[PDB]
């Protein structure tokens, strides 16, 4: 789950500042004025947009090195496959 | 059991190692293969700090803190050019094989690699080429396995094995390609394997129990329970 | 052809002709196991470890250091009466032969060398710690030791006096680290040859918790004739400060590499024209490595120094094997020295960082440098490795020799090092909505 | 499943009383196991361990360091030819294409039906014998590219 209190929220950036893998970002849109304060609190679902906002092409994944159903152990950017300690080779 | 520090003079125990001693009078040295629980080794070679001797020799030799006896007419500079210079390079060499994955890793805010990083006051990359990547192994319900965030501190092997007896945990490999797990996959038959969660500098060793439900060590909640 | 006479050439004086090894009946013939018989029966330990130190046989496997010193270091007194002998037979380093040629085709000489000294060092055991790659010397050491064995030359009381000295061989497989002194304790243990601190030294603790002292094949063949002979006569073979003979040899596209056994003053020019022949029809001198793969290159001006420990330390290199390399004209140096640090680099261990972690980029750094795709800031990160894997950076000396013929090739044709920068440096890859910090 | 032999059991046990210690024989009893068979089974780690005492943990560590321990199924003549600065210097960069070339494979494989693998080697200790290599205990000096197919017809 994810939660922003928008009654708290000052829109610093600090946030998406600090993102590492580009999730979070600030977009040129206002929140509507809720009704009951309990409203301004935002739960995923309403934060998730579809796309990929400012940045086009970060893959945060494509550069981890630990394995998802996507990439294998030796398939980031800028690695090398996985020598077996049982190898032959010197 | 007294020696000089940068300029300053202290007193320790001389029976004991430089590297013990400066972390007991408060000074920061960094180091990954020590621990005051399995002695010290000289593997990981990031203990570096420049020995003098004369009180006038102006022109010392960069040796390691965790070997050195630590005797009464010792003169050494943890701030050395070239002692700085050195002890950063030990963890860029260390940072040209590890994993990009800080967000990831179950050990953020809690990981001493982190730490010595900062400390060493390395925050750029020269390295170029491929890294050197790890299958990981199935270590049984309680802790995991990532062996893409090993620095070969042997703290590992050391503890599992010299101090708690292991039997089924070691090194294997050699040439930078050198692996630390067991010979096949299973369960850790130790009953003090959970100390390997702490034991390891790194995120390569970390307990399933907390990574189901993770939470950053900042979040943490702590109390003094027994 | 060389006139080998027993004053000059102790060691390849009795070597046949042939080609074939020179089993126990030939050997004595030849004055075989008279140095033993007169150390066993005529003299006594703490007279023969003073007798090697008198002779000032220094060591022949790369270090350099006394023989007489790393004897006496032992610890004196009869609580320890467990004490072990170890040959360094496994001969790996890229560039030397000459240990082959030893106790291939003269097994009794090693035999009987380590027997006078495990006599002078009071140990029961001496452990011939052997290559693997040696087929044929395993196999006429084992027939050595059954010989000396039936003969009454080793077992519980050796001609006479009370001494056992049981030998063994220990054909290893096959990792170029097992050669450090400390190391191949390790590995004669069963275990990973890793390298050990010192102090403690292997005469106070060595093999299994007992004393113990490591020396080369050369070292201890060196023995039976400074017994037999005299401590004199090796004191005086010539004027040099490093006593008695070395075997030296020339390697590369020589007209006659091999190696012979010199007086250990000889000029690097004196082997490679007058023995090994010279250079090869149409190719023309670049360099050398004075001793094995691991000592620094020299160019041409350096070959008229005297093959010796000072001389060629204080010329920048060091005298390690004493079988040095020519390298011709026309192998670019980039690719040696690659072919240098990949063999550096892959035949280390894990145990340090400096060697484990940088030795790879070096490698890396090289191969970019021979495919052309160098760039800013590689050769000033390359001689950065130089400065911290020297002597007392890492933990042994693999590094700090492994790094030495980089800096020295480095020093001397560093244009065709530069010739390989031809990239703009470039480490990020442009994410999209990210300003990249200029410089 | 493994288990191990009686001759080279006995010549284990044989082995473990040349030294102060068992563990000592450790690298002896993989090599034995490793000539009758040519190549270390997984299983053959355990056998050796509950043979000597020593856990399968560091008789896998020995194994797995050492270069010559082969922990991989390779076939029969493990051609090992050498790369170091002697041989770089006469040629054996011309001795590895014209051996797989002929193996029709590359360094660290075995070439379809278990015989001939290709691997390199440190250095043979032959240096100033033109570019070396070993078939399987034959040190072959002197190489040229021209000879290395009537060399390897040798071996069957
Ligand atoms: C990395 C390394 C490899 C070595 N390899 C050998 C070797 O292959 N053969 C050898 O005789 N000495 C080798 N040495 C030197 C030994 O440590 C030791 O000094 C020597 O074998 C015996 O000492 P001595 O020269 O006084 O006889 C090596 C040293 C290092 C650091
Ligand atoms: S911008 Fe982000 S970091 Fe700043 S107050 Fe709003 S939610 Fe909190
Ligand atoms: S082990 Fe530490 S430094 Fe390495 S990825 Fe994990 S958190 Fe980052
Ligand atoms: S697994 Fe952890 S403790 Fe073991 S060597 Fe690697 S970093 Fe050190
Ligand atoms: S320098 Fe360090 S890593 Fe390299 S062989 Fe010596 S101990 Fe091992
Ligand atoms: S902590 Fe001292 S060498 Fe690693
Ligand atoms: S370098 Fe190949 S035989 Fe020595
Ligand atoms: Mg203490
Ligand atoms: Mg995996
Ligand atoms: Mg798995
Ligand atoms: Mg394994
Ligand atoms: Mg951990
Ligand atoms: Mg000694």
């Amino acid at each position: 789950f994810f939660r922003i209190n928008f009654s708290r929220c000052i829109f610093c950036g600090l946030c998406e500042e600090a993102c590492p893998t580009t999730a979070i970002q600030l977009t040129p849109d206002f929140e509507m004025g809720e009704y009951k304060r309990q409203d301004l609190v935002y739960e995923k679902e309403d934060l998730l947009i579809s796309g990929p906002g400012k940045y086009p092409e970060y893959n945060f994944y494509r550069m981890a090195g630990m394995a998802i159903d996507g990439k294998d152990k030796g398939e980031a950017e800028n690695e090398a496959k996985p020598i077996d300690v049982k190898s032959l080779l010197p | 059991a007294t020696i000089h520090v940068d300029g300053k003079e202290y007193e320790v125990n001389g029976a004991d190692n430089l590297l013990e001693a400066c972390l007991s009078l408060g000074l920061d040295i960094p180091y990954f293969c020590w621990h005051p629980a399995l002695g010290s080794v000289g593997a990981c070679r990031q203990c570096a700090v420049k020995q003098y001797q004369n009180a006038e020799d102006t022109r010392g030799r960069l040796v390691m803190s965790c070997m050195t006896p630590a005797s009464d007419g010792t003169f050494i500079s943890i701030d050395d050019e070239e002692a700085k210079q050195f002890r950063e390079s030990v963890v860029e060499w260390l940072m040209t094989n590890h994993p990009h994955d800080c967000p990831v890793c179950e050990e953020g805010g809690n990981c001493h690699l982190q730490d010595m990083t900062v400390m060493t006051g390395h925050s750029f990359r020269r390295y170029r080429f491929t890294k050197r990547t790890h299958r990981n192994q199935d270590l049984g319900p309680f802790i995991s396995h990532e062996m893409n965030r090993c620095i070969a501190c042997y703290r590992c092997v050391r503890y599992y094995k010299d101090y708690a007896d292991g039997t089924d945990l070691g090194v294997y490999g050699a040439h930078d390609n050198v692996y630390f797990g067991r010979p096949e996959d299973g369960t850790l038959e130790s009953e003090f394997s959970g100390n390997l969660v702490e034991i390891c500098p790194t995120g390569v060793f970390t307990d399933k129990t907390h990574s189901e439900r993770y939470n950053r060590k900042w979040d943490m909640q702590f109390a003094p329970s027994i | 052809n060389i006139i080998r006479t027993p004053e000059t050439h102790p060691l390849t004086w009795r070597l046949r002709d042939d080609k074939q090894p020179v089993w126990l009946d030939e050997y004595r013939s030849k004055n075989g196991y008279e140095g033993a018989r007169k150390a066993l029966t005529g003299l006594s330990p703490d007279e023969i470890v003073n007798q090697v130190k008198d002779a000032g046989l220094k060591g022949r496997g790369g270090a350099g250091f006394s023989t007489g010193l790393k004897w006496s270091l032992m610890p004196k007194d009869e609580s320890m009466n467990i004490r072990y002998l170890l040959c360094n037979a496994d001969e790996m380093e890229p560039g030397t032969y000459k240990d082959r040629l030893l106790m291939e085709q003269l097994p009794h000489l090693l035999v009987e060398g380590m027997l006078i000294s495990a006599f002078a060092l009071k140990a029961y055991r001496g452990y011939i710690f052997l290559r693997g790659e040696y087929i044929e010397a395993a196999v006429n050491l084992r027939r050595a030791i059954a010989e000396a064995t039936e003969a009454g030359l080793l077992g519980k009381n050796i001609m006479g006096t009370g001494f056992d000295f049981e030998l063994f061989v220990h054909t290893g497989a096959g990792r170029y680290i097992c050669g450090e002194e400390t190391a191949l304790i390790n590995s004669l243990e069963g275990r990973r040859a890793n390298p050990r601190s010192k102090p403690p030294f292997p005469a106070t603790s060595g093999a299994w918790g007992k004393p113990t002292c490591v020396n080369n094949v050369e070292t201890l063949c060196n023995v039976p004739a400074i017994l037999a002979n005299g401590v004199e006569w090796y004191q005086n073979i010539s004027k040099s400060k490093d006593a008695g003979t070395k075997l030296m040899g020339f390697s590369g596209r020589v007209k006659n590499p091999g190696l012979w056994e010199l007086p250990f003053g000889t000029t690097a020019r004196e082997i490679l024209e007058d023995y090994a022949g010279g250079m090869r029809d149409g190719l023309k001198f670049k360099a050398w490595q004075p001793g094995g793969a691991g000592t620094d290159f020299l160019t041409e001006a350096h070959l008229d120094l005297p093959m010796e420990f000072e001389s060629i330390g204080k010329a920048g290199s060091r005298l390690g094997t004493a079988l040095a390399m020519a390298v011709d004209h026309e192998i670019n140096m980039v690719s040696l020295v690659r072919n240098l640090e990949e063999f550096f680099a892959r035949e280390s261990c894990g145990w340090c960082t400096p060697c484990r972690d940088g030795l790879p980029w070096s490698v890396k750094i090289l191969r970019a440098l021979e495919r052309g795709e160098g760039q800013p800031g590689d050769i000033e990160t390359l001689e950065q490795l130089c400065r911290f894997l020297g002597p007392g950076k890492t933990f042994c000396a693999h590094a700090p020799g492994a790094v030495e013929p980089l800096q020295s090739a480095i020093k001397y044709f560093r244009e065709e090092f530069e010739a390989g920068i031809k990239q703009p440096f470039s480490n990020t890859h442009l994410i999209n909505g990210i300003q990249p910090n200029l410089l | 499943a493994f288990e191990l032999s009686a001759a080279e059991r006995e010549a284990i046990e044989h082995e473990m009383h040349h030294y102060e210690d068992p563990r000592a024989a450790s690298i002896e009893a993989l090599k034995i196991v490793q000539k009758q068979r040519g190549w270390v089974p997984d299983g053959a780690i355990h056998a050796i361990a509950d043979v000597l005492g020593i856990p399968a943990s560091d008789v896998e560590g020995v194994a797995t360091f050492y270069s010559q321990i082969f922990r991989q199924p390779v076939g029969r003549h493990v051609i090992r030819y050498c790369d170091s600065v002697v041989c770089h210097i006469n040629g054996y960069q011309g001795i590895q294409a014209a051996l797989e070339k002929k193996l029709n494979i590359k360094p660290g494989q075995t070439t379809f039906d278990g015989r001939f693998t290709l691997l390199p080697t440190c250095c043979l200790g032959n240096c100033d014998k033109g570019p070396n290599m070993m078939i399987d205990e034959d040190t072959h000096a002197h190489l040229t590219p021209e000879a290395i197919p009537e060399l390897l017809e040798r071996y069957k």
